[PDB]
């Protein structure tokens, strides 16, 4: 398996192209673990294998960059994903993160609460997502598209990420929803990527890279996800920390890609070849606020 | 809040866990606080703010502004030292001249 020296596995293209109706996920590596360097935590790997997978991609790196991170909070207080997001990004990076309850964060900007309380006029670069609520997954059940903080993810990334930007958003087996999916047909580019040491998981991060604001392809996303879970169920991935042990080429290149402001009236098919090989990020570059909400009662 | 903590250990005094280590190459140029993990081969990098007292505890920072000059950056932490670094961060302070562990790598003698 020359995949174990690789960072992770992304979905590849044929299977995304089939027809499956969904089942049940049925790892066989379910239950091993992959041996991880001493006193390293499970968030920071899987973080550092996602960055390392990311660096293989067309992302868009203009100067003084906007990422935001969804689901930072770990049950410790800490953020460990930040932490590794800040090591891999450009410094001077602008990166702001969120969670439902308090934690601590190297990021610029914290927010806690739901999507319904927090606010911004300005787009974003780049979005990863660990969001995940633990009582989602009930085998007892049928596993239907989920309809709450995703409905908030889709509608962030349509309506707050820049045209180049990408995504990373986590999904699993249970965890998963349709429009999602289908949004992923927005980018110049998409897979689902497993990373080597959570193998065991059906957990995976939709990425989408190169985002043009219009569907490139139609994606029925209840067929994907069966997709998805097919490809998991027939391609057993070995449990690997291998890749952690070389992090001389992490950090993220700087590209200095241009960032301009242009009208839905101006996007020709030029640029939308700019922004396929993530040579163009589509915002304006004001000053970034976040306005928080606050229920006042007596 | 400092001098607490020092005494807390006494009496089979628990340390602060949960400190979010690095994973780097540990070819870095050893010094105290970075804006990127730069452990050498006898150290550790930690996530600043999962090493700050301060930001742990969430209590006000001793600087009259409020600045935190370990959040949004790394710290680096002997090997030897790697099970206690909030511990070691508070003890210990950091050379202005070479920006090093006093003790611990500055050698500007
Ligand atoms: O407009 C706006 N929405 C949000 C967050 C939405 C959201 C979606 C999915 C998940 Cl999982 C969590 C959240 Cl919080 C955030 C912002 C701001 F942060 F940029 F101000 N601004
Ligand atoms: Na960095
Ligand atoms: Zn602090
Ligand atoms: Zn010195």
């Amino acid at each position: 398996s020359s995949q174990a020296w690789q960072p992770g596995v992304a979905m590849p293209n044929l299977y995304k192209m089939q027809r499956m109706l969904l089942e049940k996920c049925d790892l066989q590596n379910y239950g091993d673990s992959a041996t991880l360097p001493k006193g390293i935590m499970m968030n920071v790997a899987k973080y550092t294998q996602l960055c390392q997978y990311l660096n293989t991609l067309t992302l868009a790196v203009p100067y003084n960059m906007r990422v935001i991170h969804f689901g930072a909070g770990s049950d410790k207080g800490v953020a460990p994903g930040t932490a590794v997001l800040r090591q891999w990004l450009p410094t001077g990076t602008l990166l702001v993160d969120s969670d439902l309850n308090d934690f601590v964060s190297d990021a610029d900007s914290t927010l806690i609460g739901d999507c319904a309380t927090v606010h911004t006029a300005n787009k974003w670069d780049l979005i990863i997502s660990d969001m995940y609520d633990p009582k989602t997954k009930n085998v007892t059940k049928e596993n239907d598209s989920k309809e709450g903080f995703f409905t908030y993810i889709c509608g962030f990334i349509q309506q707050k990420l820049a045209l180049g930007g990408s995504v990373a958003i986590k999904i699993t087996e249970h965890s998963w929803n349709a429009d999602l999916y289908k949004l992923m047909g927005h980018f110049a580019w998409w897979t689902a990527f497993v990373t080597n040491v959570n193998a065991s998981s059906s957990e995976a991060f939709l990425i989408g890279c190169n985002y043009l604001g219009k569907p490139r392809e139609q994606i029925d996303g209840y067929v994907m996800h069966a997709n998805y879970i097919f490809w998991r169920n027939t391609n057993p991935i070995q449990l690997s920390s291998y890749s952690l042990f070389d992090m001389s080429k992490f950090p993220l290149k700087l590209r200095g890609t241009a960032v301009m402001s242009l009208k839905e009236g101006q996007i020709n098919d030029m640029i939308l070849s700019l922004l396929s090989k993530g040579r163009l990020i589509i915002r304006e570059n004001n000053r970034v606020v976040i306005s928080s909400d606050v229920l006042v009662n007596n | 809040a400092a001098k607490a903590y020092k005494d807390y250990l006494a009496s089979g005094g628990q340390p602060i866990t949960n400190c979010v280590k690095m994973l780097c190459t540990h070819t870095g140029t050893g010094q105290a606080i970075t804006v990127t993990p730069e452990a050498n081969m006898d150290q550790e990098s930690f996530g600043g703010a999962s090493c700050c007292l301060y930001c742990r505890c969430h209590i006000d920072h001793p600087n009259p502004k409020g600045f935190c000059d370990l959040k949004g950056k790394y710290v680096q932490i002997p090997t030897t030292c790697a099970n206690d670094p909030v511990g070691f961060t508070l003890k210990n302070t950091v050379c202005t001249v070479c920006g090093m562990w006093k003790g611990y790598g500055c050698s500007c003698d």
